[PDB]
RNA sequence: GCUAAACCUAGCCCCAAACCCACUCCACCUUACUACCAGCAACCUUAGCCAAACCAUUUACAUAAAGUAUAGGCGAUA
RNA sequence: GCUACCUAAGAACAGCUAAGAGCACACCCGUCUAUGUAGCAAAAUAGUGGGAAGAUUUAUAGGUAGAGGCGACAAACCUA
RNA sequence: CCUCCGCAUAAGCCUGCGUCAGAUCACACUGACAAUUAACAGCCCAAUAUCUACAAUCAACCAACAAGUCAUUAUUACCCUCACUGUCAACCCAACACAGGCAUGCUCAUAAGGAAAGGUUAAAAAAAGUAAAAGGAACUCGGCAAAUCUUACCCC
């Protein structure tokens, strides 16, 4: 009768079982007489490129010159995109009628 | 068998340290201060016990008083419940009574 | 490693500090320092007290939580190593640890033991300086690429023109994918 | 994508992406002789069979027939100086038959 | 809730009681709000109202403390409210009736910034405070923007 | 195929394998959008690889040629998330003017507790969703005096570090 | 007879008996999880 | 613990050395040996 | 660990004696 | 000569001062730690042991005035 | 989650004789004896026995909670 | 030589006699490594109205009483397929490797599953059986127990 053991699929009875799962992420619905109904744009689809003549390594060689950090905020970021606002002298006011949201995102990673 | 065997680290003590060569001093500021000071406002301790002695009843009576409404909720119960004790034994438990 | 650690000769991490150190073990822990710390892994330095009482000798490890220094082939004594059959094994001399203030900084020009200061230099800019005498005592201390390795130039291109496109989008460009779709708003409370 | 919140499909909308994904996977050797043309992986638990096969696909570029995965239990017996459970994290196993008879031996590494 | 000995004699039980209050329902007519609204009323508060003449009068004149009821402290607020804007209550046909009525009570009538704010619980006013300066995030490209903008200025006029 | 799960033919049993350094942050922000994302799909094989290859030296009872590496590899991924991730929020605070994506709000639960509330995402409106509204946000009488007893739970063992550390200070001065 | 046994085990009577839901069903549940939050108990309810 | 006792044995010894010749527990066993001494003296 | 000193210094006089009686000197 | 003994520093108590804590990502009121769909809602004198040698009204919850005025089966006591 | 009573939706009852019938398995209970009494057991074992198509036995989930419940009243039973 | 047990499923437990390495009634004990793969089983079913008198008992005759366990229709809505989880074991509840408790489907002497005797001696006392001359209740509170079986009569 353990308290201290995490609660799983594997530790109740037959229904439990069924319930639970772990942190899979549904692919579909379920309907009729227990049919499931796999739909495509739920399915994670991996964009994958290609490496062909591509000359990045998984390490970097010792041979490379050391410098200071810069985290990259947003007024840096403004700046490097300032020089067109200078000329004047690119931006969305909502973003609702869009693919990628940068707020309450849509885009996963 | 309690008692030990290497006898303890010799406890070296300095008399004149800071403390104890000015001990006492102005500890009598009253008599030859024309009275500015009382020698009870020299002692520093709880707010409540600051030249005032007192029983162990009549203490936690003033704890309560004079902190009560600042005190942990659970140390204030705890403090109620020995006032409880206190009173019961003193005004009923005892001989000479 | 857990609180009340005794760093020993050996590592945090390998056998001999295991066996020493357990996760059960509860030794009392050995009062001791400061970033004003002068002693370094290569200096030259000289051992005031207890064996080799007034030789010099380089430095071989720094365990600054315990305020040591290691001297190479210094302040030895002597350990039975190999063993395991029934014999000898082979004998080594080991070395002690010395707690700093037993041991001082060598100058270069006088080889005479001294009492050093971190003053900042006009040069540019932190570095130390002797007290007794004059002039700075200064610091210790080829590749070939593999096929996993990108080589100088490759790291140090820099292809970063900074839009305001987001890297999703972007990547969607490239590749030539198109998603005449639109997302329908979702209630996220 | 492991430990992200995903987006939620309506019915119109668009297909889901995964551009720079999270989990990580590794093929292992089978304990106890398997058929020719099943590779055994430990995937990360919340990856699902339909993704370690798209997974396979995309990354490796490899022809994946069918994929079954299975939930292992990673035993919670053993315990410390203080009487205290170790538990040994449960995985997830994949099952993964290759197409076109391509076969696959794992291969001896350490000679 | 109290307690009475028995017979009112110390020397019986004591023995606990609830005094209710006796509750009546009464349609009650407001000038300031025109409508009339059904109230769970006893018989001091009538007399109470006899005393303050109108039901309105009663709601203003009477302080918060000694008013005890939530909803009528928000119909105080409401009147309050009606006070200061001066807003249409009897529409067309009848300003010069709705001026008399606003004269009748000339006294009261705060400030309608005060007025808001009146009969309100704490976890209310808090609420209502939130509300106001709730605000979505000013975009900081905009900020950005302004930034150089005023510096470009500064250049021009140097 | 298959072959990119474990590394070179050559390698297989050389108990040391030569593999510089990983990818400092500086140098994936000089990098491109694309080009990032390239070079996550090459470190995501690697780290495979060197996964497939711990696990190939546990059965074995054999240790690791190499373990550094698979650490560097995946100090390397972790700055690369960061360092999108960085831009990521950058571009966000320019747009929307938003401190993190995924929306919430600070929300007093039962026990009183103050908690930051990350919202769900749902396909209708809260005021109608039947299990949302089971999940009360808020505290009533009963609570304040447990609040009130972790507070003060709380604030004996600060006494308790603070006293531990000035009697260690003490003991350091006695010593020297 | 023997009567050692009291226990006989079923895992949703004990989750519907002394789940959290249950606890927080109720103002004394939910007093009683606040107690055990108090202690520092490890499992506050099954 | 405000001042408790360390010269105890002391005390005991004091009892014992007179019961160092009896037989059984009465030498060793305090408690016992108390008793015999006193009868003795 | 008692707090004391005399009691210490006792024994110690104590266990010199014994020794004595034990393994006297030539 | 075995069992054993022995050992200081872990930390802790009382104060003083000062008003505390609480979002890497993910998950967590449904059977908590569960990605994704149409219903209700908090406030309501403490009591009793005990003392009165039983028990039934009753029985406490800075200094000084003062254990004073008062109260009280005019007693216990307050 | 024991037991007392109930609610929902389930399951079980061979064989021979001819209906809260008879004999008699499985199942349920527990008459008398012996053993056991720090026990195999904080009420068991061996036999012998009452019932075993019914007011039967029983698995699952739910309900009634102490100033209470529940009770074919034994002042039973409500986690030794 | 036993088999009054066995294989499943349910519930429960949760890696608890698999491999290698290691230590210390006799050697399931510690560390590492491995394993259970869905078709079985869980995990369901778009609305709004509207329909559902005649049991079950081989369902047929008979025969009842306690009166019962398995259904639509109309209209509108609707192309997307097989994800997720249980799957090990000598096992649960009784503090134990406890003669106790423990639902259902097959198996009714087994094709499953097991071992009453560490060795020796053969005293008392004790326990469980088997034996019996002649007699046959003379036993004892009582034919309790045992053995063979069955007559009559009260009380309640
Ligand atoms: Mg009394
Ligand atoms: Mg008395
Ligand atoms: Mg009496
Ligand atoms: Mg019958
Ligand atoms: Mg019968
Ligand atoms: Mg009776
Ligand atoms: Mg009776
Ligand atoms: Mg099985
Ligand atoms: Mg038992
Ligand atoms: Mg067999
Ligand atoms: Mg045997
Ligand atoms: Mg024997
Ligand atoms: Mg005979
Ligand atoms: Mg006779
Ligand atoms: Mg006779
Ligand atoms: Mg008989």
């Amino acid at each position: 009768a353990d308290r201290m053991s995490k609660w799983t699929s594997k530790r109740g009875p037959r229904s439990f079982r069924g319930r639970k799962g772990r942190g899979a992420k549904g692919i579909g619905f379920l309907t009729s007489g227990w049919r499931f109904v796999q739909i495509k744009e739920m399915v994670p689809e991996f964009v994958v490129p290609d490496l062909t003549g591509f000359k990045l390594k998984p390490y970097v060689s010792y041979l490379a010159p050391e410098s200071e950090e810069t985290p990259l905020t947003a007024a840096q970021l403004f700046s490097e995109a300032v020089a067109p606002a200078i000329e004047k002298d690119g931006f969305e006011p909502t973003q609702e009628g869009k693919l990628f949201q940068l707020y309450p995102r849509n885009f996963l990673r | 068998i309690g008692i030990r065997l290497t006898l303890p680290p010799p406890k070296v003590v300095d008399r004149w340290n800071e403390k104890r060569a000015m001990f006492g001093v102005y500890d009598n500021i009253g008599i030859l201060g024309n009275f500015e000071k009382h020698p009870k406002e020299l002692i520093r301790g709880p707010i409540w016990l600051r030249g005032w002695k007192g029983n162990e009843l009549q203490r936690c009576i003033r704890k309560r008083k004079m902190v009560g409404s600042r005190m942990f909720a659970d140390d204030l119960h705890n403090l109620n419940k020995r006032i409880r004790y206190l009173y019961k034994h003193f005004n009923r438990h005892g001989k000479f009574r | 490693l857990p609180p009340h650690y005794r760093y020993g000769m050996s590592p945090p991490g390998s056998v001999a500090d295991k066996r020493k150190n357990p996760p059960w073990i509860r030794r009392r822990p050995v009062v001791v320092s400061d970033e004003d710390w002068y002693l370094f892994c290569g200096d030259t330095v000289e051992i005031l007290e207890g064996k080799d009482a007034g030789k010099q000798g380089k430095v071989v490890q720094v365990i600054r939580q315990r305020n040591w220094v290691v001297v190479g082939g210094l302040n030895t004594h002597y350990r039975y190593i190999g063993k395991t059959m029934d014999y000898r094994g082979t004998m080594i001399p080991s070395e002690a640890p010395l707690l700093h203030r037993q041991v001082k900084l060598v100058d270069p020009m006088d080889r005479k033991p001294t009492e050093i200061e971190w003053r900042f230099t006009e040069a540019g800019e932190r570095v130390r300086v002797s007290t007794r005498s004059g002039r700075i005592i200064p610091k210790p201390e080829t590749w070939i690429d593999g096929p996993k390795d990108t080589s100088v130039e490759d790291a140090l291109e820099r292809t970063y023109v900074p839009c305001l496109k987001t890297l999703q989008e972007e990547v969607m460009e490239a590749m030539g994918i198109k998603e005449t779709r639109k997302y329908k708003k979702v209630y996220w409370y | 994508a492991r430990n992200v919140v995903y987006p939620l499909y309506r019915l119109g909308g668009p297909q889901l992406r995964v551009f720079r994904t999270n989990f990580f996977i590794q093929l292992v050797r089978p304990g106890v002789a398997q058929p020719e043309d099943t590779v055994q992986f430990r995937i990360p638990m919340e990856m699902t069979r339909v993704d370690l096969r798209n997974y396979l696909e995309g990354i490796y570029n490899v022809p994946v027939a069918a994929v079954r995965t299975r939930v292992q239990h990673g035993s919670n017996k053993r315990r410390d100086h203080r009487n205290v459970r170790i538990k040994k994290p449960d995985y997830k196993v994949a099952y993964v038959q290759l197409a076109h008879g391509q076969t696959f031996t794992f291969p001896d590494l350490f000679p | 809730l109290g307690q009475i000995y028995a017979n009112n004699d110390k020397l019986s039980k004591r023995l606990k009681k609830v005094w209710k209050p006796q509750l009546f329902e009464r349609e009650f007519y407001s000038e300031i709000l025109d409508k009339k609204f059904t109230v769970t009323v006893t018989m001091r508060t009538l007399d109470l109202i006899d005393e303050a003449y109108g039901l309105d009068f009663y709601i203003l004149k009477a302080s918060g403390e000694d008013l005890c009821s939530k909803f009528g402290m928000d119909l105080k607020r409401g009147m309050l409210l009606r006070l200061a804007r001066q807003d249409p209550q009897l529409h067309p046909e009848d300003p010069e009736r709705r001026a008399a009525i606003y004269d009748k009570y000339k006294e009261f009538a705060i400030p309608e910034e005060e007025a808001e704010w009146v009969g309100l619980t704490l976890e209310e006013a808090i609420e209502k405070q939130r509300l106001l300066e709730e605000k979505d995030p000013v975009p900081l490209f905009k900020i950005y923007v302004a930034e150089l903008i005023q510096q470009l200025q500064q250049q021009a006029l140097s | 195929g298959l072959e990119e799960f474990f590394d070179d033919p050559k390698n297989w049993g050389q108990e040391k394998v030569k593999s510089g350094a990983a990818w400092t942050c500086q140098q994936l922000r000089n990098k491109s959008n694309e080009d990032l994302h390239k070079l996550w799909y090459v470190l995501l094989k690697e780290r495979n690889m060197l996964l497939t290859l711990e696990q190939e030296a546990k059965r074995q009872r054999l240790p690791m040629p190499s373990p550094e590496r698979l650490d560097k590899v995946v100090d390397s991924m972790d700055a690369l998330d960061k360092v999108v991730q960085e831009r990521e929020d950058a571009l966000r605070l320019l747009q929307t003017g938003q401190e993190r994506a995924r929306p919430g709000a600070w929300r007093r639960d039962i026990f009183g507790r103050i908690i930051w509330h990350k919202f769900k995402q749902w396909v209708i409106p809260w005021h109608l969703n039947k299990r949302y509204n089971r999940k009360r946000f808020f505290a009533l009488p009963y609570v304040d005096h447990f609040l009130r007893l972790e507070r003060e739970k709380r604030a004996r063992i600060k006494a308790r570090k603070e006293n531990l550390e000035r009697k260690k200070a003490k003991i350091l001065l006695k010593k020297f | 007879k023997a009567r050692g046994n009291e226990y006989q085990p079923s895992n949703i009577k004990r989750k519907n008996k002394h789940g959290w839901v249950r606890r927080l069903s109720t103002p004394a549940g939910v007093q009683v999880i606040l107690r055990r939050m108090l202690k520092g108990r490890k499992s506050l309810s099954h | 613990l405000r001042n408790r006792v360390t010269d105890r044995y002391f005390r005991i010894q004091e009892v014992l050395k007179h019961a160092r010749h009896f037989r059984g527990r009465k030498n060793r066993c305090y408690r016992l040996a108390v008793r015999t001494v006193i009868r003795a003296f | 660990v008692k707090k004391g000193f005399r009691a210490a210094f006792r024994f110690q006089k104590e266990l010199e004696r014994q020794r004595l009686l034990r393994c006297p000197p030539p």
